[PDB]
């Protein structure tokens, strides 16, 4: 299953360039909350 | 990418509930319990098991 | 201020420019000038004593249409500041009532 | 029959407190909650604050805390203060009641609920001018 796994990862898309720095901010809601959901935005590099 | 897409989520449209797995009352207990007959047979005649 | 005409023995609908971020409960309030306001219709379905039935409310189905007050049968005294006061779980407490649509009545005798 | 008359002072200068009742009659005192409505000339309805069963005061905050709401059972009236009082609050001031129902949408175990307040019954409302005349 451990190795079945992997070469169905392999061909997939890798996120490497993904993780940049998030300005994350909590989603739009009110009090009690509890997080869980954060609105992240951040540059990422496009096509060219 | 080039041709590499990132499926991020995006807005969620709706009511922002949280998730959760529902069990009938009824049955989780009568379950346990089946297993409480069982498992004292392994550690004494009668023995108090609490989960 | 939102201005709005229809005719006499017409039917209207009555719009508020707030849109239902995630489920909502609104409140119908008809603010006619100088006499006191009352709630029509409220909780998206339901309708208080003493109100005429020219007014049905808009259910919820979970998406899609707005608030859309239908008034069955406008008459002349419907000439007043409408307003919509609208609850969602997104934008939390409504402490506002939002702009007023002040619907008036043309063409009557 | 829920009555609710208001009476006020009608004639204020500025940076002055803006004192009005509302008395209810025909019913009691803790059956549902209480709040206060000004409309500006030219403006809508906006709301000012409620106060509910338990005597606390929530206030809306597009006033900046600039008011002071609270109840007296001995006299059953609704009373209501505003500091710092601009030239701008020249306007009417209804008085209304408040029932808070439940609107449900998730689970009420994990607080997926809010409650929205509705004003049913309302009053005739008592308008008062706020300038530097006397
Ligand atoms: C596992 O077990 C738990 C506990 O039983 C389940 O929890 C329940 O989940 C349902 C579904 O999410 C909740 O439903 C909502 O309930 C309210 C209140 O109505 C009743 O509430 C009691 C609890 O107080 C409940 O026991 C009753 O069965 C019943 O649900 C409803 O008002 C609400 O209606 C709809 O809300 C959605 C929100 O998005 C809306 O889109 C839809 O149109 C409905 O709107 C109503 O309101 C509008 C006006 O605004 C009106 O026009 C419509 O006609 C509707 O009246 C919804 O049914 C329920 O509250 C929750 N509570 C409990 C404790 O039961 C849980 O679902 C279950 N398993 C799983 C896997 O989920
Ligand atoms: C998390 O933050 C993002 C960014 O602020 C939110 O997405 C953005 O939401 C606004 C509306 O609040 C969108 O603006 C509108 O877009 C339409 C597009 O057709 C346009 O016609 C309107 O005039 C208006 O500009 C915006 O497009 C959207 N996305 C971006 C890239 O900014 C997002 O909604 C937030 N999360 C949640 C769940 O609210
Ligand atoms: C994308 O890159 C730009 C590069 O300028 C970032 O812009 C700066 O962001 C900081 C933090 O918000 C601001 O203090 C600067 O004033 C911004 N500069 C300019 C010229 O706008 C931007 O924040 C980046 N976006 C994200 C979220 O990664
Ligand atoms: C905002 O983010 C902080 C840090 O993650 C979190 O503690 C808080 O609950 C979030 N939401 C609100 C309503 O502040
Ligand atoms: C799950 O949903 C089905 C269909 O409504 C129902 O028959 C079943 O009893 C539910 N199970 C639980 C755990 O509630
Ligand atoms: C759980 O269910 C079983 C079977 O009905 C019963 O014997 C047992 O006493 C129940 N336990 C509790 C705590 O109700």
């Amino acid at each position: 299953i451990i190795s079945l796994w992997d070469q169905s990862l392999k061909p997939c898309v890798k996120l490497t360039p993904l993780c940049v720095t998030l300005q994350c901010t909590n989603v739009t809601n009110n009090i009690t909350d509890d997080g869980e959901l954060k609105n992240c935005s951040f540059n990422m590099t496009t096509e060219l | 990418g080039p041709g590499q897409a990132f499926y991020a989520t995006g807005d969620i449209i709706g009511d922002i509930r949280q998730a959760h797995c529902n069990v009938s009352k009824a049955t989780w207990n009568e379950t346990l319990g089946k297993v409480v007959k069982q498992l004292r047979k392994h550690f004494g005649n009668n023995t108090i098991i609490r989960f | 201020v939102r201005p709005l005409s229809v005719a006499l023995g017409e039917t209207a609908r009555i719009s508020c420019g707030r849109q239902a971020l995630g489920s909502r409960a609104v409140q119908w309030y008809q603010h006619r000038p100088g006499q006191a306001p009352i709630l029509l219709i409220y909780n998206n379905q339901d309708r208080p004593s003493g109100i005429p039935e020219r007014f049905s409310g808009t259910p919820d189905i979970n998406f899609g249409t707005r608030a859309t007050l239908t008034i069955s049968g406008v008459e002349a005294g419907d000439e007043a500041d409408y307003y919509c006061h609208m609850w969602d779980s997104r934008s939390g407490f409504s402490w506002s009532f939002g702009g007023a649509t002040r619907l008036t009545v043309l063409g009557q005798p | 029959q829920v009555q609710l008359q208001e009476s006020g002072p009608g004639l204020v200068k500025p940076s002055e407190t803006l004192s009005v009742t509302c008395s209810v009659s025909g019913d009691s005192m803790n059956n549902y909650y209480w709040t206060w409505i000004r409309q500006s000339p030219g403006k809508g309805l906006e709301w000012i604050g409620y106060i509910s069963d338990r005597e606390s005061a929530t206030y809306n905050p597009s006033l900046n805390s600039r008011v002071v709401i609270s109840r007296d059972t001995s006299k059953n009236q609704l009373s209501l203060k505003l500091n710092s009082v601009t030239p701008a609050d020249t306007a009417v001031y209804y008085c209304a009641t408040a029932r808070r129902g439940q609107r449900i949408y998730g689970v009420v175990s994990f607080g997926e609920f809010f409650y929205y307040y509705s004003m049913d019954v309302w009053g005739k409302g008592t308008t008062v001018t706020v300038s530097s005349a006397s």
